[PDB]
């Protein structure tokens, strides 16, 4: 049903999206650094939230990441960071 | 949106069922208009300055209760006088104007404007500084309605009152946004001398702000409603 998919990725669109990703990572880098926290860690976070909660692995490898607790902790932190950051 | 098609981006304020979008674009699916992919964007740059003139001397021919879009001098047989400071003629444009720049040398040597009524002979006006520009002040010499004005400085000594006042006007413009470009600026946001507006891959020749610029976007690739 990948036809229900909108492969309407005109060049202009593909493009746009592209940069929007790199930048996204570059950011993560700043972050981790501007935080002393692991980058992978970060994006891992970034995901869950964007990946919605109806999708959170009920078993993050069985408690690996405290999907419901250690998570927000980070959020309010980042959120509690200056605009620039 | 086809190319050049666009109607309600400055109305991304709201959207309704069957909301009219583009000649051939509809919107039953309610919500709010959203900007998507620009291509064309106007840029008005406010332009202010000062000028020195020569009008009806020993007579009142202008009242303060006047603004942008009225008369100046009127039916004086015949205004054709001798000025005495030339340069490099350069006539500017208006919806009703031809202003003269006098680049004698590199410096701003002289400033002269001619509202509807005064005929600006281009390069004619420079040999032995005789007010050679034989402009003809006759009748209703009105002013373009596009630029406000005030603070007149009339000086009585002979035939024509040398005036000086405030010249405030805006001036629309436009530029294309290619697929790789990106507006940094939002909804008609203000712009300054050194404030980069839009960019793209080529650091070379990308949207560079200037003297008081304002935002207006006109050519999207699409629109979102939600």
């Amino acid at each position: 049903h990948e036809i229900g998919q909108v492969p309407l990725l005109t060049l202009e669109e593909e493009v746009e999206l592209a940069r929007k990703v790199e930048e996204g990572m570059e950011a993560i880098k700043k972050l981790s650094e501007i935080t002393g926290l692991d980058p992978d860690l970060i994006r891992e976070v970034v995901r869950a939230k964007i990946l919605g909660s109806a999708r959170v692995r009920h078993i993050p490898g069985l408690k690996e990441t405290l999907d419901p607790k250690t998570v927000e902790e980070i959020d309010q932190k980042l959120k509690s960071l200056p605009k620039e950051h | 949106l086809p190319p050049g098609v666009d109607a309600l981006v400055k109305d991304g304020e709201e959207v309704v069922k069957g909301q009219e979008l583009a000649p051939g674009v509809v919107s039953r699916l309610d919500g709010v208009a959203l900007y998507r992919f620009p291509r064309r964007v106007r840029v008005e740059y406010v332009k202010k300055e000062r000028a020195g003139l020569r009008l009806p001397l020993a007579a009142w021919v202008e009242k303060e209760a006047y603004k942008p879009g009225e008369i100046l001098a009127e039916l004086p047989e015949p205004y054709l006088f001798r000025a005495e400071e030339e340069g490099v003629v350069e006539l500017k444009e208006l919806e009703e104007g031809a202003f003269l720049v006098l680049r004698r040398e590199d410096e701003p040597v002289a400033t002269y404007f001619l509202p509807v009524g005064m005929t600006p002979l281009v390069v004619h006006g420079e040999i032995v500084e005789k007010g050679q520009p034989l402009a003809e002040a006759k009748g209703l010499l009105r002013m373009p309605r596009q630029v406000r004005a005030a603070q007149v400085e009339a000086e009585e000594e002979g035939e024509t009152v040398y005036l000086t006042l405030f010249l405030e006007w805006t001036e629309p413009k436009d530029y294309r946004v290619q697929p790789h470009m990106n507006v940094v600026v939002p909804e008609g946001a203000r712009v300054e001398a050194g404030d980069k507006i839009v960019a793209a891959i080529d650091p070379e020749e990308e949207v560079i702000a200037e003297a008081e610029g304002v935002v207006h976007l006109h050519e999207p690739a699409s629109i979102l409603v939600v």
